[PDB]
């Protein structure tokens, strides 16, 4: 696992430095604000129906009662620009706060704890998560368990020995063509079937798919002592 | 999950077929350009929602030619190749129960088609359904691992506390309990149309907002007339610019009200889209040790079903 | 008829495409309207006929191009219309020019719509292909067949949230 | 004994009752 894990951390450091589009998630948030800030500032150059967009130009030309008519055109357009900005910022913040709740959730469940929920902490079975500080956000490094090599195995739901069905306490039944084995679901570790790894429930005439085999009993060889 | 993509042109909507009116619209600057970018971002996020929800895997999983369901009847949830479009018997009812747009899209607004067609969205569900029947719990977290479905319900009981010995003994009785549960859903959706109203409300919410924005063109907005050319004919060009300015300002408030709702309704859909992305992850792909997240009862395995502008979940519970 | 024109009928004016349909107005009703009270059809002041008014062709201009660092090739996309103005090809979203239709489907690159994605590939240009949903994987299934991992790989996935 | 584990004594836990726990090791020694 040392060669797998330590190389996986280096792949991310090589992916972030060489490829800059991986951070585009946060780059869009900064760009979404800049496009909202720039749009709000560019509105002061728009006349909004007024003769000019400069206050000093209107005040120096039209009468004070005449300027209030044109200044009314600017402020109405500038309020609609500012209210639209505040409207978006309240909506954009709701997007950020919703992601912050996921960031607060993953920080507890992925980073702090261990989440059994699949693909919440990312592809693979979650082990631990590593938080990293990022501008206007956070970057999570999730240690996951991904199975790689597999092989077709002969399985049975039950084992018939004395006339009663035997079921695995943990794991599943597999066979490599020689003897039936009890292995973990995520890892193949051939093990002799014994009464310690299985429990007796029902008989051989009920379960569909039960096969005949012999379960090792550790008490029998000790009878000679 | 997906909300109807609508791109409204503020050049045509504000000023219909008028260059001089468009000159008055240019006096307001980027307001037109900004409102277009807001509805464009919605159409992009709705396409991102379908990718972050409907497709949880990078491979297409299909059912083998020999179908062994372990006693259950999966013909309802699995697609039928005999139909011209690939969909399950349940999704066929989901398309019919969820249903003018042509007149409004000629008024200077555009309804954009989704990035993922219903046939492609159904293949995403077809890949998830065929996976859970074959690969089961493995394919969500990595490469697909073939497991017999008779054993795919054994560990799911071990996750909810039930010893898996109950499955193999009661598998014949569970075959009748599961198949009857699927049959009651088909009769519920076909006979009763209020079960899918959650999606119909989303379509009605958009159709009402679309109709609301279009009906505002007939309003006076304080102007003498609602027609740009009629004002130009009855009044002098300088006197018409005052009346036209009342229409433009009123029609911009119509867009600013529509765009505001769409941005808010999108966040409402994205809130449900993130749930659909989370539920498909926890419910469909894996097993949920949580209570009542996948619905009432101890969760076992979930069946996604493609639906117009959304998704339908079938949660097998204990 | 059947062209984009500026029409003035009696005291009514407008711009669109005139097409005679099977609709029948009441003899005392000259002008029709839609839900929005916008005229969808008229009756000629001279001859008696029912002419449906369809607005002139318009839509969005979608520019599909790779980044400035890649190439200057551009595929112009028109929305909800066939090819009118105008390697002129048609798609489901509308008239798409500048891109070449390819039967071979690859991974999606530039999103378009209706399950169509564009990319710059091979003497290279922009191609318009059907969006691929990923490699087809047929998993064998059997009562006694099972796949138990004999080896695993620890991969660190990077999730980025604001 | 395979379904149970020995922790503490009978004078602490409230609600403990007297019964006979089957021990599979006993019949194998005599037989
Ligand atoms: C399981 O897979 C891992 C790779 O994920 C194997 O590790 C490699 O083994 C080869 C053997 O020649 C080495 O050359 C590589 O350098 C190893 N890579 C890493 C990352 O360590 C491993 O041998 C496989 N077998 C087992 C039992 O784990
Ligand atoms: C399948 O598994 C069995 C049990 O582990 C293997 O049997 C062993 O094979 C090795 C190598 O030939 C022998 O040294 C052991 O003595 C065998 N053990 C027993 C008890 O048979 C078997 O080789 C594996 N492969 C096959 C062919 O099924
Ligand atoms: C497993 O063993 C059982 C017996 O314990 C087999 O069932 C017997 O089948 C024969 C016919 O082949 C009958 O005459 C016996 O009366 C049956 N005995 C019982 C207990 O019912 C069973 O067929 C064997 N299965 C396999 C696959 O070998
Ligand atoms: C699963 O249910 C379907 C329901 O269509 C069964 O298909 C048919 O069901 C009707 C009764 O509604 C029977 O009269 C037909 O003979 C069935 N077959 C066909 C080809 O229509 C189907 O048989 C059931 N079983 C499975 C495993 O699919
Ligand atoms: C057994 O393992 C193989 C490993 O590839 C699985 O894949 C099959 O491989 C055979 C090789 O001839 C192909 O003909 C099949 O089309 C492959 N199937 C798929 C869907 O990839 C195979 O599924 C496993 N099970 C069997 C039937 O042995
Ligand atoms: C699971 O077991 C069933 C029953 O043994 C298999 O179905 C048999 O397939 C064979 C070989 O083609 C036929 O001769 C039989 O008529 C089938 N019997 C039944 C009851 O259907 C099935 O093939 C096995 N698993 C899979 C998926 O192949
Ligand atoms: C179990 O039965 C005994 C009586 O046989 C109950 O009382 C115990 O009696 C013995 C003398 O026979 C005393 O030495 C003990 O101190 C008594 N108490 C206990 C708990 O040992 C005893 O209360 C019964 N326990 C239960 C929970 O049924
Ligand atoms: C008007 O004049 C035309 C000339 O062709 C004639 O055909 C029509 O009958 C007259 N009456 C109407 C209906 O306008
Ligand atoms: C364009 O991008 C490629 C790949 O990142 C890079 O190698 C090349 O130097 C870039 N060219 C320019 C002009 O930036
Ligand atoms: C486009 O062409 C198709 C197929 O001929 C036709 O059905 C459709 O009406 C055309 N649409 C337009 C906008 O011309
Ligand atoms: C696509 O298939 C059609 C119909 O067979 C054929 O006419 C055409 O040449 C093919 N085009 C490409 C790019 O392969």
């Amino acid at each position: 696992i040392a060669n797998q894990f330590n190389s996986a951390i280096g792949k991310i450091q090589d992916s972030l430095s060489s490829t800059a589009s991986a951070l585009g998630k946060l780059q869009d948030v900064v760009n979404q604000n800049a496009q909202a800030l720039n749009t709000l500032v560019k509105q002061l150059s728009s006349n909004f129906g007024a003769i000019s967009s400069v206050l000093n130009d209107i005040l120096s030309r039209l009468d004070p009662p005449e300027a209030e008519v044109q200044i009314d055109r600017l402020i109405t357009g500038r309020l609609q620009s500012l209210q639209t900005y505040v409207t978006q910022q309240l909506i954009r913040a709701a997007e950020i706060r919703a992601s912050a709740n996921l960031a607060a959730t993953k920080m507890s469940e992925c980073v702090l704890g261990q989440s059994k929920r699949v693909d919440f902490c990312g592809k693979g079975y979650h082990l631990m998560s590593f938080p990293q500080s990022a501008p206007h956000g956070v970057v999570f490094l999730h240690v996951t368990y991904v199975p790689a090599q597999e092989k077709n195995f002969t399985t049975a739901p039950a084992i018939c020995h004395d006339g009663k069905a035997h079921f695995p306490r943990e794991g599943v039944f597999v066979s490599n063509g020689t003897h039936w084995f009890v292995t973990q679901r995520n890892f193949y570790e051939p093990q002799i079937i014994t009464t310690d790894n299985t429990f007796v429930s029902g008989n051989c005439d009920v379960v569909i798919g039960i096969v005949n085999n012999t379960v090792y009993d550790p008490l029998q060889p000790e009878l000679d002592s | 999950v997906s909300m109807t993509k609508t791109s409204v042109d503020c050049t045509m909507y504000i000023c219909g077929d008028s260059t001089e009116c468009s000159n008055l619209l240019l006096q307001y600057g980027s307001f037109c350009t900004q409102l277009n970018r807001a509805l464009t971002g919605i159409a992009v996020e709705q396409d991102k929602n379908t990718q972050e929800v409907f497709a949880q895997v990078k491979q297409i999983y299909k059912t083998p030619p020999i179908k062994d369901f372990g006693g259950f009847n999966f013909s309802q949830i699995l697609p039928d190749p005999s139909k011209p479009s690939k969909r399950s018997f349940i999704e066929d009812l989901l398309f019919n129960k969820v249903t003018l747009i042509c007149a409004q899209k000629f008024n200077g607004l555009t309804v954009l088609p989704p990035l993922l067609t219903d046939e492609m969205i159904a293949q995403y569900t077809s890949a998830l359904l065929a996976g859970t029947i074959t690969s089961g719990w493995t394919f969500g977290a990595g490469a697909a691992l073939q497991i017999p479905f008779a054993m795919q319900m054994a560990y799911r009981f071990n996750g909810i506390g039930v010893t898996q010995n109950v499955l193999y003994e009661n598998q014949k009785l569970i075959a009748n309990q599961f198949n009857s549960a699927i049959g009651k859903i088909q009769d519920s959706l076909s006979s009763t149309a209020s079960a899918l109203g959650k999606l119909q409300d989303v379509v009605n919410q958009n159709a009402q907002a679309l109709n609301t924005l279009v009906k505002q063109l007939s309003s006076n907005f304080g102007a003498i007339s609602s027609v740009l050319n009629d004002i130009l004919s009855r009044l002098d060009p300088p006197e018409a610019e005052v009346q036209i300015d009342r229409l433009i300002t009123g029609r911009l408030q119509s867009l600013q009200t529509y765009v505001t709702q769409q941005l808010i309704r999108a966040a409402e859909i994205r809130a449900s889209a993130n749930l659909a992305a989370t539920k498909m992850s926890e419910c469909v792909l894996g097993q949920s040790k949580r209570v009542d997240f996948c619905g009432k009862g101890y969760h076992l395995m979930s069946f996604p079903q493609s639906a117009p502008h959304g998704v339908v979940f079938l949660h097998v519970t204990y | 008829k059947n062209k984009c024109v500026n029409f003035n009928f009696n005291g009514l004016t407008g711009t669109g495409v005139l097409t005679e349909s099977n609709k029948k107005f009441l003899p005392f009703q000259q002008f029709g309207r839609d839900i929005a009270d916008t005229t969808d059809a008229v009756r000629d002041p001279q001859t008696l006929e029912i002419l449906d008014i369809t607005p002139c062709s318009f839509g969005g201009v979608s520019v599909i191009t790779p980044g400035t660092n890649t190439s200057n090739q551009v595929a112009v996309l028109y929305q909800d219309v066939n090819c009118t103005e105008v390697n002129v090809f048609q798609t489901r979203a509308g008239c798409l020019i500048g891109a070449e239709h390819v039967n071979n489907s690859y991974e999606c690159d530039i999103p378009i719509g209706a399950g169509i994605c564009a990319s710059y590939q091979t003497s290279q240009s922009i191609i318009a292909y059907t969006m691929s949903l990923g490699a087809e994987n047929s998993v064998a299934y059997s009562n006694n067949s099972i796949a138990i991992p004999t080896n695993f790989t620890i991969s660190v996935t990077t999730e980025i949230l604001p």
